[PDB]
């Protein structure tokens, strides 16, 4: 009776919500025909934090996806879960956005964003009660980041109590698909620290890097990476849609992970990640979870929290389990690494519970930290943001959607004083 | 929804487009007669309601030779008869003929065509110009017509398919006048310039494909592949789609700054295919060689500024961020230090089709390398001599001057050009 | 601390002539700690220097882009800071008789530009809803106070601590920790947008204006609402409290500046010379004289 | 022909920043939205229908307004707004509003320095 309203935004948006919902639909045992066919009476209780009841038996998503290209919603659509969604919330455009902020932002943007509203608008009302929204998009694109920064900072106008969570696929450190990534992430990561309340920082480069050392896959599509993303954005909300030991809905993570308004970014991971090989030489226990949680290679971003010091982390554990054996796992790790732990809070974990695991696993955890290491990624963004601006290259582009040059260095300050809060926090000393 | 306009000016841009369409029907499956046996092929072709299909072409040029070789050939079914254009007289290598007397006429009625082809199309993504620089039908009506387009269609991206005189081999005489004038036209119009030579892709034919006797047909064919390579993330999904207005995007750091080298490969015959394992990290360092360029202009001379790579075929991120790794990675070639990233990768799920009666063999790989470099410059050094050796006995200029030109134009291409060298000099420099 | 300088006269009118030397209107007044001096920001693009007691220009320092809003003196005078529309923060040497250093990270009008007490970091409270403290030494801006949903319309250090009260246009007055980078408290009450505040010279009392001509004094010890003084309908502007003294010399867009007693919010004097408005007023480091400076193209000094 | 762009890059032009006068004329009416941006504050119009619904409360309403940014709910507000303008006798010139909805650089300054001018007892900025 907590809904929750998706948003996908964007080529990468587009698919991650696409595989998010496959996941999500199977774990309530929802058929690409919208008819229920899960044989559990809990897969049904709380339905309605994500679907809607059609006037048969059918479930539809409570999912919007707005582009500013038809391909990617066409192939979202053809999908094996595509006739799930509502034809309606495919709120797509015809000129797509050339990697451009300003175009999916300002020029092309603004014109479908009053549909997108619309849309958003049409099924928030429909909702009870609304515990907030969440979208998922790719900071470094023109639609996605552009229209989903300007969305947000809509729907933040129009409900500024109600919750905001993010999936924001940052562009990678290393390899960089496109040549304005780092314009668009500068432009984007401005709008969202202002705006979004909670906010999941991803990399693609580190969903490699997890996918080819725990999961020891060879050719890893794009559709592993949505896959593992899927597996976190259910985690983080599965405490809504299950019952729980010791349950905790998205605010009350937020406000245990969220020390100063500005520190809302996230790195995030999820456990257990076996490869096949090894899945019989793993043994399921919670100190198995928690120790492949607090890894550094399990976390979905790029930045290392070895680098910074954990401000909070939230651990999400499903499945049944002891609240001695988590408790005293989260308190051996903070006491074994107090180092990499802020010291002026005394407790720097929110441990959850569910009873409900995913499907497969006997046990699962989504791992949530707030920890100054996230500088560095803004930084290396910066980095670049820096290198380009000083010669203003591909900043013509830009320019002629009518966007001030002063723009470009607003964003960048932002960025700068977040940075700094980051680093502020990371030496802190207490008394 | 994807439509994109082509059109061909010149003897070089008519037999460009030969091989282009006929690549593109045997992409499609499109038979000769003109119509096939969905929606991909928008891009290239609009379907009636017989089910035939016709080509959004427009085949211009002032001699009736090359156009009634279309007319005559296999491809007589499929074209538009009123698409294909021709004139009465050629323009004899004479820019002036081209751009001031014969061509306008024959411009009028191409904006005519151009203006009901584009009414047919729901979106356009923009032109693809393809025509030979040194040549007066090429360069001075085709100079025309995109002022004309840039004139009354304003924003649409336009691409030309240019091809320069090569440094050393040519087969005219007056090529350094009429290539100096068409540039000096092209470079305030196109929007994104792809420079073509002759000499280096005989060279490439010659070292990859072992043809001792390299011809246009061959040339023309290379260049199809590496069109249909550019538009194929148009028409075919595949991960990391890449558009014509991306390519703007996220080549053209400066408006002035938008001529590209392109660069095939694998450019294999099948007797030496499946004798390498063609991977895609050896894919893209035989795209990055200096001698896959189809310029003869060397990359090492000057910096890297953007590179957008096209993949066709079963190719993997995972593979393809690899392979940039090691290019970034790799000393000899250098990129510019305002450009950290300087890469644009794009993926499609469509393997190139082989031509039969081609020389190109059936590869499940392919990369199309589009760079911007101010190694590039160079070219424009070669035509700045050559241009001024002539100019200065001012040679050949009565014939220039007899349809209706001054010395004043010759005087400020040659400055435009000289200006065009100083830019590229300074992005170049720190 | 216990040091009684009684600064009873304030109904006493103009002195000096009326210093006309700035060819638009004067923004704000800023007095030198040592000598008496009094550097005037006008909205002519430039500041002006003057020596008071011979209404004599000692300097005239120009190349803000636009209109100059605010303009402080270090402690010893060793530089000047002014902030304008142009959203550059600049800091001029009086020795070399250039400007020092610009910071831009605002990106819109600095409305009010102070220094610490020390003096080597500088709030700068623009239109961009922030504060930011710049570093001298550093160059660069180590943090930015947040918080405000309208415009920070004045900026006042209290007198020697890290706390600083600004003014916003939210109808709010956020006294802020320089050192922690937060909100300590956040005073209601005003109906309307908050041009000025001002502190007490031993920081009991803290007075904010109001756009409907509502000045508001507040115990800064006490966080309550001490005085309601209730002017004409036209704004407030600025003002400032006399040095160790129960009167509060209110600014107006009436043309006359005001002085209210803090004790009771009664009128004391009421000097008009001004003919439209006064944009701000202060008082002299020793009490000997105010000067106002108004939307006449003009800074007059009174008593 | 000595040109100043950046091989074809135009920096945008800096803009006046307004005027004290009017700016703290628009914050002491007392507005839903704060003038961070000029450009894109006044560029929807709705803070310009504030303003005109604070000075003739009656006929002008802010449920007519939507704060959209689509071409068509920035021209169906503009429109409104003029044809009020038009019945009142205030110019709110359309070369200024064409230019405020488009974006275009000081075109936001220039109508709202001529709103302080038809609103404030027509009192003028003073400027050199
Ligand atoms: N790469 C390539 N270049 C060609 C081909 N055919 C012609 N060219 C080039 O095109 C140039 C001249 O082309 P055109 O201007 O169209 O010749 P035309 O049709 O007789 O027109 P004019 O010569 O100007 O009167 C020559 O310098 C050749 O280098 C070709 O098949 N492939
Ligand atoms: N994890 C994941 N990342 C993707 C996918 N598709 C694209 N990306 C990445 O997302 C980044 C932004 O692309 P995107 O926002 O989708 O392009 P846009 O839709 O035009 O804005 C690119 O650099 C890609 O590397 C996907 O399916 N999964």
């Amino acid at each position: 009776m907590r809904e929750i309203v998706h948003i996908q935004g964007g080529q990468c948006g587009n698919q991650i919500g696409a595989k998010f919902w496959e996941v999500v639909s199977d774990e309530h045992g929802i058929d690409p025909t919208g008819t229920y066919h899960g044989d559990s009476d809990l897969q049904l209780e709380r339905i309605n934090v994500y679907f809607n009841e059609a006037t048969g038996g059918r479930y539809v998503p409570r999912a919007i996806l707005m582009d500013l290209e038809p391909g990617t919603m066409d192939s979202v659509r053809s999908g094996p879960y595509g006739q799930i969604f509502r034809p309606d919330n495919f709120v797509f455009g015809q000129t797509g956005a050339g990697n451009n902020w300003a175009k999916g932002h300002y020029t092309e943007g603004a014109e479908l964003i009053d549909s997108v509203l619309d849309v958003v608008r049409k099924e928030a009302e429909s909702c009870d009660c609304l515990q907030g929204f969440q979208v998922c998009h790719s900071l470094g694109g023109g639609t996605g980041s552009g229209m989903g920064t300007l969305l947000i900072s809509k729907i933040r106008e129009e409900y500024p109590d109600r919750m905001m969570l993010t999936f924001s696929v940052v562009p990678s450190p290393k390899v960089s698909d496109t040549v304005v990534e780092p314009y668009n992430a500068t432009l984007s990561v401005h709008q969202l620290v202002e705006n979004a309340d909670e906010c999941m920082v991803l990399d693609n480069e580190a969903l490699y890097d997890i996918c080819f050392r725990t999961l020891k896959l060879t050719t890893p599509t794009f559709g592993d990476l949505n896959h593992l993303i899927s597996a976190v954005m259910s985690g983080i909300t599965c405490c809504l849609r299950f019952p729980g030991q010791l349950n905790a809905d998205l605010r009350k993570l937020a406000v245990n992970l969220i020390p100063f308004p500005r520190l809302h970014f996230f790195m995030v991971g999820f456990t257990p990640l076996t490869s096949r090989g090894s899945q019989q030489y793993r043994a399921l226990t919670v100190p198995e979870l928690t120790q492949q949680m607090w890894d550094a290679k399990n976390m979905m971003c790029a930045a290392d929290p070895r680098h910074g010091r954990y401000l909070t982390a939230s651990a999400l554990f499903r499945g049944r389990m002891s609240t001695k054996e988590v408790d005293e796992q989260m308190l051996n790790v903070q006491n074994k690494n107090s180092s990499y732990f802020v010291e002026w809070i005394p407790n720097n974990v929110k441990s959850s519970v569910c009873d409900i695991p995913p499907k497969g696993l006997k046990m699962s955890a989504t791992f949530i930290g707030n920890s100054t290491a996230i500088q560095e990624m803004f930084k290396r963004v910066s980095e670049q943001f820096t290198a380009m601006f000083r010669r203003k290259a591909f900043l013509h582009w830009y320019t002629g959607e009518g966007m001030d040059e002063m723009e470009f260095t607003e964003a960048e300050s932002n960025m700068n004083d977040l940075v700094s809060e980051y680093q502020q926090y990371q030496d802190a000393s207490a008394e | 929804m994807r439509e994109v306009i082509s059109i061909h000016i010149g003897q070089a841009g008519i037999q460009v487009g030969n091989a282009c369409w006929e690549l593109y029907c045997l992409e499609h499956g499109i038979q000769p007669d003109g119509q096939m046996p969905d929606d991909a092929f928008n891009t290239f072709f609009s379907e009636t309601g017989a089910g035939k299909h016709v080509p959004r072409c427009i085949f211009l040029d002032l001699e009736p030779t090359v156009v009634d070789e279309v007319r005559t050939g296999t491809y007589r079914q499929l074209f538009h008869p009123e698409q294909l254009i021709s004139g009465k007289e050629d323009a004899a290598n004479n820019f002036a003929r081209g751009h001031y007397t014969i061509g306008k006429e024959i411009v009028d009625l191409a904006l005519d065509r151009i203006r009901k082809l584009a009414d047919n199309c729901t979106g356009l993504q923009g032109f693809l110009v393809f025509n030979a620089v040194g040549g007066g039908t090429g360069s001075g009506l085709g100079s025309l017509l995109l002022e004309r387009l840039s004139v009354d269609y304003g924003k649409k991206s336009k691409l030309g398919f240019t091809v320069y005189p090569s440094p050393q081999v040519s087969t005219a005489v007056v090529e350094p006048y009429n290539s100096v004038l068409s540039t000096h036209s092209l470079l305030e119009h196109t929007d994104v310039a792809v420079m073509l030579d002759n000499e280096a892709i005989y060279d490439i034919c010659r070292r990859s494909l072992d043809i001792e006797r390299p011809t246009y047909t061959n040339l023309n064919r290379l260049i199809a592949q590496v069109i249909s390579s550019l538009t194929a993330s148009l028409r075919f999904d595949g991960a990391l789609n890449v558009d014509i207005t991306e390519f703007q995007t996220n080549l053209v750091p400066y408006p002035r700054i938008h001529f590209m080298l392109s660069s095939y490969a694998p450019i294999i015959s099948a007797e030496k295919a499946y004798h390498e394992q063609l991977s895609v990290a050896e894919i893209t360092n035989a795209a990055f060689e200096p001698a896959s360029m189809m310029v003869k202009c060397d990359p090492r001379h000057g910096k890297y500024m953007a590179c957008c790579l096209m993949y066709r075929g079963d190719v993997v991120p995972k593979d393809v961020n690899a392979s940039v790794a090691t290019i970034k990675t790799k000393r000899t070639i250098q990129f510019v230090d305002w450009c950290p990233t300087g890469f644009k990768c794009g993926i499609n799920y469509q393997p190139p089709t082989v031509v039969p009666g081609g020389d190109l063999a059936k590869v499940q790989r392919a990369v199309c390398m589009i760079s911007n470099s101010t190694a590039i410059g160079e070219i424009f050094s070669r035509l700045d001599h050559k241009f001024d050796l002539m100019y200065a006995k001012r040679a050949f200029v009565h014939w220039y001057v007899g349809e209706g030109m001054e010395e004043g134009e010759f005087s400020e291409a040659r400055e435009d050009l000289a200006a065009l060298e100083k830019d590229f000099e300074e992005v170049g420099a720190e | 601390a216990d040091l009684e300088f009684p600064a009873a006269p304030v109904k006493m009118l103009s002195l000096n002539k009326t210093f006309k030397g700035h060819l638009l209107s004067v923004a704000n007044l800023a007095l030198h700690p040592t000598k008496p001096i009094l550097v005037t920001a006008s909205d002519d693009k430039t500041w002006k220097m003057w020596h008071m007691p011979g209404g004599d220009l000692i300097m005239c320092g120009e190349g803000h882009k636009d209109w100059v809003a605010g303009v402080d003196f270090h402690p010893a005078g060793t530089c000047l800071a002014s902030g304008g529309g142009d959203s550059a923060v600049k800091i001029w040497d009086f020795e070399k008789q250039r400007c020092v250093t610009t910071f831009t990270d605002h990106k819109q009008a600095i409305w009010s530009v102070r220094f610490h007490h020390l003096g080597e970091v500088v709030a700068s409270g623009s239109l961009d809803h922030t504060v930011r403290l710049w570093d001298l030494p550093a160059g660069k801006c180590r943090m930015a106070l947040r918080g405000h949903v309208d415009s920070v319309n004045d900026l006042a250090w209290q007198p020697f601590s890290s706390s600083l009260a600004t003014a916003s246009s939210d109808k709010t007055v956020s006294v802020w920790d320089a050192r922690a980078g937060l909100c300590t408290q956040t005073y209601y009450g005003h109906q309307n947008s908050c041009n000025g505040v001002s502190f007490n010279i031993l920081g009991t009392q803290l007075a904010s204006t109001d756009a409907d001509g509502v000045v508001k004094l507040w115990d800064t010890r006490m966080t309550a609402e001490v005085a309601t003084i209730n002017t004409g309908k036209h704004p407030a502007n600025k003002s400032c409290f006399d040095r160790s003294g129960q009167v509060l010399a209110v600014a107006c867009d009436d043309g006359k500046v005001k002085a209210y007693s803090t004790t009771d919010g009664v009128l004391q004097a009421e000097l008009a010379g001004h003919e439209d408005a006064v944009q701000a007023v202060l008082f002299d480091p020793a009490g000997q004289y105010l000067v106002s400076c108004g939307s006449d193209n003009t800074f007059r000094l009174w008593s | 022909q000595e040109d100043t762009t950046l091989f074809g890059y135009e920096s945008p032009p800096d803009t006046p920043a307004l005027h004290r006068d009017v700016l703290k004329w628009v914050q002491g009416l007392d507005l839903s939205q704060s003038l961070k941006n000029c450009r894109r504050d006044v560029a929807n119009g709705f803070l310009v229908a504030e303003i005109f619904s604070r000075y003739f409360p009656a006929d002008i309403q802010m449920h007519s307004f939507a704060n959209a940014a689509s071409s068509h709910f920035k021209r169906d507000n503009w429109t409104q707004l003029q044809a009020f303008c038009g019945r009142q006798g205030i110019n709110l010139p359309g070369d200024l509003v064409e230019g405020c909805v488009q974006g275009v650089h000081g075109a936001a300054i220039a109508l709202l320095e001529h709103l302080y001018e038809a609103f404030t007892g027509k009192k003028v900025p003073r400027l050199k």
